[PDB]
């Protein structure tokens, strides 16, 4: 009973954000899958003098 | 082989391989063309006869066609009648500006609103009408929305029924005017000319489909929301053409938007084609 009862107000909750405690974050093991090569290089470094270089 | 329309089929029980006076036995090839319809028109464990010693089986047998004999027989009329949608005389709007012509068009009850409200009802939309009447398209309100018009049932007061309050809407938009050269007429030659231009537009139906039964080809059963558009004018696409979809109701693989055979079964052939003829009535506007 009411003039426009049936048009009821809605409340929406979204956009959740998290402000961390600095000394509480931890993460576990990092795993990889679907690996595709890009490029590679090999080489040598030669020292023929009398001191470390 | 000739095309078979499911609404013309007739199941006779006279005798083995005997049809009615003006009736030809349906062939095993012809029965295969509309297999799903005939199987849907049968009982679960029914078996019926075909021409040249063949038999069709009901849904319990998964609609298998195998050699055999039976007392019944599906027969097709020897001289089938054309079920095409008839054409009515044109409706002429009195002369006026663009927005006046649209206003006079959308406020007509006999030639509009009621032919459009019955189409929506037949297709399976819910609550087509206002709270102050029990008949479809009786207590409706018309409003100007932007560049188009909106028609929907009045919602003042109370109502009894599940989800009564969600009333389907008809939206008319995108008007256009095309002139034909065969309407030329002139007066004296001391000259004043006169022409008539045909009007075309787009019609949108919005609402939720009934749980008991609707005309969508998948037949949803969870009361979903739905919007669809038709072009009342020259052909542009298969999805938005009523005449096209109605003429290909004998090809099961062409049925992808609406199931018109279902409407024919539900309401009858004559009423459906009369309503569709009234919906597609040509509309003309004068020019001087």
């Amino acid at each position: 009973d009411g003039y426009r009862c049936g048009d009821k107000t809605a409340i929406k909750v979204s956009n959740f954000a998290y402000n961390l405690d600095p000394d509480s974050f931890k993460h576990g093991d990092v795993t990889q899958s679907d690996r595709q090569l890009v490029k590679t290089v090999v080489g040598w470094a030669v020292n023929d003098s009398d001191t470390p270089q | 082989a000739e095309p078979v329309y499911p609404d013309q089929l007739r199941l006779f029980s006279l005798g083995q391989g005997v049809c009615g006076d003006k009736y030809r036995p349906v062939n095993r090839e012809e029965a295969q063309s509309v297999k799903s319809n005939i199987v849907g028109m049968m009982g679960q464990w029914q078996i019926s006869g075909l021409a040249n010693g063949w038999v069709i089986m009901g849904p319990g047998y998964n609609g298998e066609i195998k050699p055999g004999t039976a007392s019944n027989t599906w027969c097709y009329p020897t001289n089938p009648v054309t079920g095409e949608i008839p054409t009515l005389s044109a409706l002429d709007i009195p002369d006026g500006d663009e927005v006046d012509v649209q206003w006079r068009l959308v406020h007509d009850s006999a030639n509009f609103i009621k032919p459009t409200s019955y189409l929506a009802h037949y297709l399976g939309y819910a609550w087509v009408g206002g709270n102050h009447s029990q008949y479809v398209g009786e207590d409706m309100d018309v409003t100007r929305d932007g560049d188009g018009w909106v028609i929907r049932g009045n919602n003042d007061g109370g109502c009894d029924g599940y989800r009564c309050g969600d009333k389907t809407a008809i939206k008319v938009s995108n008007f256009a005017y095309n002139l034909d050269p065969d309407s030329f007429k002139h007066g004296d030659v001391t000259y004043p000319y006169e022409f008539k231009a045909d009007v075309s537009y787009d019609l949108t139906l919005s609402g939720f489909l009934r749980w008991g039964g609707n005309a969508w080809y998948t037949h949803p059963d969870n009361r979903p929301n739905w919007n669809h558009t038709f072009v009342i004018g020259p052909y542009k696409d298969k999805a938005s053409s009523i005449r096209y979809q109605w003429d290909k109701r004998y090809i099961p693989g062409e049925v992808k938007w609406w199931d018109w055979n279902w409407t024919i079964q539900q309401n009858g052939l004559s009423t459906m084609q009369n309503n569709l003829a009234r919906v597609l009535r040509p509309v003309r506007a004068g020019i001087t």
